[PDB]
């Protein structure tokens, strides 16, 4: 009828993706690798040998990961062999004035895929034009999508 | 009616959305028939994707028909297409 | 050395809105020509107003300056950088979220790129 | 008789379904296009 | 069959995916946080294709100084020494 991609995420995803990628998050070393792992799963997929990561936001006084960069690096466990990283910028589902009066999340905002600023949301994956998953499936390939 | 020369071929030289759907199931078949296979095998298993591996590096037989609504029809071997 | 950053700051505002977690501060400071504001853990690394400062980034985070120095480290790559309204310029630099905006003369801030940080606080 | 490319055929199994089978899927009504698609296989045990 | 390798294994047996067979968390995550107290390892996370069935795919990846299975072996005989270290102090607290 329109572009308007209509299979994608739902109330639940949607709702612990604005929880987890809001900044105030934070991972020890565990817990970001069982999430990763948990995510990824690749022997039910197959295809790929093994897990890389990306090093911790901070380090001292000790190494935390935040959920952006898990989002960071799921993409780019999927990133295709020689396909260059995504960069875009797009509006978020919940209005910024939420977070805080000049608030900075506003909009999602990641560029060579890596999730830079702004907390994903409906708008961001699932029913909605635009958002990442939509740039996903333009540029990797719909499998991938 | 006519076929149409090679030489003036009009049609687009990309492979259309569905001319790789057809070219693939007609190639399992042919594989899953005890077909020669002109791709060496890695193990694979499903006479199907085969083909897939065959595709990827274009060495396949089976050209194929595009027909003109008027009556004319090109013959492009898989090779050529796009 | 590929040091970016040596300034010393003083804190000018802290918040500390919706989060028990990571809050922002301005610190601006050196003589009102370096302007600064980012987010910092206030639970790990903790912050008060008028907090005297140590900031520095390097390029890569390979030096004793590790041990000794930088009592607070954190790792992003610098999205943004612009110059306005001057030869004055201010930069973006993302660190998964926690973010950091500093406005400096064009210079003590020439060096800077649009790769990874290494950011580095000492108290 | 004497038609004879009954030499070159093969033996038929026909077999269960495995994780690589399409099978369709629908639903009635099935108004547009999305409404009806293909899907891989995967089996599970246990449920019903 | 109790512990497999799956074919997903690397070549150099550095990042192989033990599959333990008829288990569940109750001795995943214990072996997981052990093994995430080795040094040696890089990753370690594990997951489960599906409840219904009891299986347990697992991973590791780790430095090329030791391969998978000598870290799993360490990381059981860890755990085991943790529950020996358990049932002795409890055992001496009660007469």
């Amino acid at each position: 009828t329109s572009g308007d991609p209509l299979r994608g995420l739902i109330q639940d995803h949607v709702v612990m993706g604005v929880w987890l990628t809001c900044k105030d998050t934070f991972y020890t070393r565990d817990e970001y690798q069982q999430l990763l792992f948990q995510a990824l799963k690749p022997d039910e997929t197959g295809m790929y040998g093994r897990i890389k990561t990306l090093p911790p936001a901070i380090q001292r006084p000790g190494i935390y990961w935040t959920g952006k960069q898990i989002i960071s690096s799921v993409l780019l466990n999927l990133k295709p062999s020689d396909r260059p990283g995504l960069n875009l910028k797009s509006k978020a589902k919940v209005p910024g004035k939420y977070w805080s009066p000049d608030s900075e999340e506003g909009s999602v905002l990641f560029d060579d895929g890596e999730l830079l600023c702004g907390i994903l949301d409906k708008s961001s994956f699932g029913a909605s034009a635009f958002g990442l998953v939509h740039s996903v499936h333009e540029l990797y390939g719909p499998d991938i999508a | 009616g006519k076929a149409v020369a090679k030489e003036d071929r009009t049609t687009t030289p990309y492979m259309t959305k569905y001319e790789r759907a057809r070219i693939l199931g007609t190639r399992a078949l042919q594989i899953s028939m005890n077909a020669p296979v002109l791709v060496d095998l890695e193990g694979e298993t499903d006479p199907l994707q085969i083909a897939m591996k065959e595709l990827a590096q274009k060495k396949i037989p089976l050209l194929v028909r595009r027909y003109l609504p008027d009556g004319s029809y090109e013959d492009w071997s898989v090779a050529e297409l796009i | 050395e590929s040091v970016l950053l040596d300034e010393i700051f003083t804190v000018t505002s802290v918040d500390k809105q919706k989060y028990q977690r990571v809050s922002r501060i301005t610190a601006v400071s050196g003589q009102n020509d370096m302007n600064l504001t980012l987010d910092i853990n206030s639970q790990i690394y903790p912050l008060e107003k008028d907090a005297t400062f140590s900031l520095q980034i390097t390029s890569n985070l390979n030096s004793p300056d590790l041990k000794e120095a930088a009592d607070y480290i954190m790792y992003g790559k610098v999205y943004r950088v612009e110059e306005a309204k001057d030869e004055k310029v201010s930069v973006y630099v993302s660190f998964g979220g926690l973010l950091m905006a500093i406005e400096g003369s064009h210079r003590k801030l020439y060096r800077l790129s649009l790769d990874h940080v290494y950011l580095l606080l000492r108290r | 008789y004497s038609y004879s490319r009954l030499i070159n055929t093969n033996k038929k199994v026909y077999r269960h379904v495995r994780n690589g089978d399409m099978l369709i899927l629908n639903r009635q009504p099935t108004l547009h296009k999305p409404s009806m698609m293909a899907h891989k296989a995967r089996i599970l045990p246990g449920e019903k | 069959e109790k512990i497999i390798i799956l074919p997903g294994h690397s070549a150099d047996l550095t990042s192989v995916t033990f599959q333990i067979q008829k288990e569940d968390h109750t001795l995943g995550n214990s072996l997981r946080y052990v093994i995430m107290k080795n040094p040696e390892v890089e990753f370690c996370g594990y997951s489960i294709p599906h409840p219904s069935e009891a299986k347990m795919n697992f991973r590791i990846q780790t430095a090329p100084s030791t391969t998978a299975v000598d870290v799993l072996r360490k990381g059981l005989d860890d755990l085991i020494d943790l529950c020996d270290a358990v049932t002795e102090k409890f055992t001496e607290q009660l007469p």
